[PDB]
RNA sequence: CGGGACCGAGGACCGCGCUCUGCAAGGAUGCUGGCGUAAUGGUCACCAGCGACCCGUCUUGAAACACGGACCAAGGAGUCAAGGUUUUGCGCGAGUGUUUGGGUGUAAAACCCGCACGCGUAAUGAAAGUGAACGUAGGUGAGAGCUUCGGCGCAUCAUCGAC
RNA sequence: AGCGAAUGAACUUUAAAUAUGUAAGAAGCCCUUGUUACUUAACUGAACGUGGGCAUUCGAAUGUAUCGACACUAGUGGGCCAUUUUUGGUAAGCAGAACUGGCGAUGCGGGAUGAACCGAA
């Protein structure tokens, strides 16, 4: 608005390489950590896994399907067996993974 | 004399060389040692430049520079402080901690018998004769 | 009421005491020196305009601000000093006891809480000073006039 | 909400200090000095005193 | 004309929101009347915190609460004049009475879900009218892209 | 103990007190006269005493110099857009953004809808690539507030560690 | 000042005026313990840490609406005059620096009058 401008109130006063066509789909792969790897399933889901309501049930979790193409292993996992599918994981994430007793998948 | 960093020192420069000295300044101050050399030494002075203060920096020959005596009086009455306080301790009986400024003088009586006053004039007679 | 009366006998038997004993030196043949004044009286009677920045600053310290503004000091060398240097700016003396209850009557103002009260009540004095034992107004100029420990 | 001068208003006086009445009636800024006769000046403080 | 070197400084802090919230001015118009009638530091620095901007009022996360609620704060009464966030990193929740400006729906959620309660800041007066039991929280105020930038 | 000038702020009581039937003690009341209207007061024109360079701009440190101004009416000069940045208010919150579009409509309004996408949620390297818990997400010294009074210690700061 | 003290501004028992540097506490003072990649003939000093002792007065005066850290914004940043100090000069003028004060930004009383004078803002 104009009528609240300072000049209503001053009136009266005055390296590296080059790549030739670039295409960012190809370096495409979004990432995740396992912290909020839970946080991929559904909630009330993830409520009965936490509480201990699922003793013979594992989930299985797709990571291209959520949009992620790579595991990251940032934070700690609980001690519940959960099967990942992924196009790339780090090595302490799948060591993550398998302490707390799952598996991960690699897919393409 | 071997000087060393952080020991604060004297700056005097001896001898009538003053025909062309460059910083005269200096001379007379109190500053901070930085830097030892055999035959110099880095000092920080402070200059007062009308409400805030500028550090500088020279480089003193050792003959011209002497070791400060600032803290002393700091640490012999820390010390004193220190001993007396404890006798006080000892003793149970109050003693003063802290220096005071001059106080005015009492009233006292001065005796004329064997003092009797010389009468002065604004000249000496001996000097006019 | 008994404070007061004290204080009054106080001052005449310490004037009949200088007195008595200028007047017994003189018998005896000496000279009774006495003793230096602890009370100055300083007062500012110049301006504030072109002063250097130290007379500045005493006068700062000494909380002469303003013309005609006077201050208590008790005398020491420490503050004896810097009235010698702001001498160009104001004038200073020994009051008397008549001084004192005088300035300390018509223009007494305590500074309570950073506020200028006038002294109407010995109440004032009593919150103000109670904790070092000057309880009214003839206390406070006791202690003024005697240079006590407060 | 008026500032009164106790050395002008008695009632004032009064107030600040209980024993100006009884110096009033007492009359202690009038005391007379202690008797006796004083002795003189001794002579060699007068030859002192008018020495050239 | 007096002689002041120094200069009486204005008030350099918040006395009243700039906010135009109505509930906010209840809420302001409560705490200033608790902070004049009790003596608990507690009310005046919510009244303060009330005062204050979005920026001086980061979020506080159910996580951070879990941290501070260690080491014999399980019964305390968490405060936080802030907004109160969910963490979905934090995967178990412990049972928490919290009293907050708001929270978001997803922290209410699990806060009941836990079994917890949540309060708001008048609700917290009413029960704890002198702040006692409380433990007082602030969210990261350095956490900012332009406090990075700085 | 007299003589004179200026002022009367506040508006039940509270207080300090005193000479204690009351009071000169936290701010003026009592008695009386004339008039009740241009009498007090106000505006305009003029005279009298004292005071008082013509405005703006430029310059430098400043004046001076220089430039503009015959008079009056109307017009007349830091605005909009895009992209940033800091602060303020608001909504939601690890998410957020309906409005490219579609549905709908009392039809350029309002209301509704969702896939993708932008930003944020992970950085580093020229690149290939790799990719953030030894510990109640560490130890120490402060630190508002709370406390069962033993301590717990937000934000933040300093420092030593860890990834 | 004395040299009825020694010796002879360069003599000193003692000691100027003027402003001026440094220091004046618990955030500090030491002691002890060890290491040293410093240094020292050297476990010797010092630094680095460790532990202990010192709160019986917190260790001069005066003053203290005087705190600190950010964020954003703006003008001016090799101007004039004067006191003092100092370096040079000229036939005489004058020219450099350092501090302070005033002015450019400032009204008022007095210097009959006024950028630089006095009082006072």
């Amino acid at each position: 608005p104009t009528r609240f401008s300072k000049t209503r109130k001053h009136r009266g006063h005055v390296v590296g390489m080059r790549h030739f066509h670039l295409l960012r789909n190809h370096y495409w792969r979004p990432s995740i950590n396992i912290d909020k790897l839970w946080s991929l399933v559904p909630s009330d889901v993830r409520e009965q896994y936490l509480s201990g309501q699922k003793k013979d049930t594992a989930p299985v979790i797709d990571l291209l399907s959520h949009g992620y193409a790579k595991l990251l292993g940032k934070g700690r996992l609980p001690e519940i067996p959960v099967v990942v599918r992924a196009r790339y994981v780090s090595a302490e994430a799948e060591r993550k993974v398998k302490e707390a007793g799952g598996v991960v998948e690699l897919v393409a | 004399r071997t000087y060393r960093v952080g020991d604060i020192v004297d700056i005097k420069v001896n001898g009538a060389v003053q025909k062309g000295m460059p910083h005269k300044f200096y001379h007379g101050k109190t500053g901070v040692v930085y830097n030892v050399t055999k035959s110099a030494v880095g000092v920080i002075v402070y200059k007062r430049v009308k409400h805030r203060y500028i550090e500088k920096r020279i480089n003193v020959r050792i003959e011209h520079v002497k070791p400060s005596r600032s803290r002393e009086d700091f640490l012999r009455r820390v010390k004193e402080n220190a001993e007396l306080k404890k006798k006080a301790k000892a003793e149970g009986v109050p003693v003063q901690l802290k220096r005071q400024p001059a106080m005015p003088r009492e009233a006292h009586t001065v005796s004329i018998a064997d003092n009797k006053p010389v009468t002065l004039a604004p000249v000496a007679y001996e000097t006019t004769i | 009421f008994k404070r007061a009366e004290k204080y009054v006998k106080e001052y005449r038997e310490q004037e009949r005491e200088k007195i008595r004993l200028a007047r017994i030196a003189k018998q005896q043949g000496s000279f009774h020196i006495p003793a230096e004044a602890k009370l100055v009286f300083v007062i500012r009677i110049k301006g504030i305009n072109k002063i250097p920045p130290k007379p500045r600053k005493i006068l700062q310290l000494l909380r002469l601000r303003q013309i005609n503004n006077g201050v208590f000091v008790k005398v020491t060398k420490a503050t004896a000093e810097m009235i010698k240097i702001v001498e160009p700016w104001v004038a200073y003396g020994y009051p008397n006891l008549k001084s004192v209850r005088e300035l300390i009557y018509k223009r007494g103002y305590g500074k309570v809480n950073g506020q200028r009260i006038p002294l109407t009540d010995n109440a004032i004095i009593e919150e103000n000073l109670g904790k070092y034992g000057i309880i009214c107004i003839e206390d406070l100029i006791h202690e003024i006039f005697t240079v006590g420990p407060n | 909400v008026q500032k009164k001068n106790p050395l002008r208003n008695k009632q004032i006086m009064l107030r600040l200090n209980p024993y100006a009445s009884t110096f009033a009636k007492e009359k202690l800024g009038e005391v007379k000095a202690e008797e006796g006769k004083p002795p003189k000046v001794p002579a060699s403080f007068k030859e002192l005193l008018h020495e050239a | 004309g007096i002689d002041l070197r120094w200069k009486h400084v204005r008030s350099s802090h918040r006395k009243a929101p700039k906010s135009d919230n109505v509930y906010l001015k209840l809420l302001v118009k409560l705490y200033r009347f608790l902070a004049r009638r009790t003596e608990a530091p507690f009310n005046k620095v919510v009244l303060r915190r009330l005062f204050m901007s979005r920026i001086n009022r980061p979020p506080v996360s159910l996580s951070r609460i879990a941290r501070n609620l260690k080491n014999g704060n399980e019964k305390k009464t968490v405060v936080v004049v802030a907004t109160v966030t969910d963490d979905n990193r934090l995967l178990q929740v412990p049972k928490m009475e919290v009293a907050a400006l708001r929270f978001t729906a997803k922290a209410r959620a699990r806060i009941e879900a836990a079994g917890g309660r949540t309060l708001t800041l008048d609700q917290l007066a009413l029960e704890k009218p002198t702040g006692a039991n409380t433990l007082l929280l602030r969210g990261p105020k350095n956490a900012r892209e332009a406090v990075k930038h700085f």
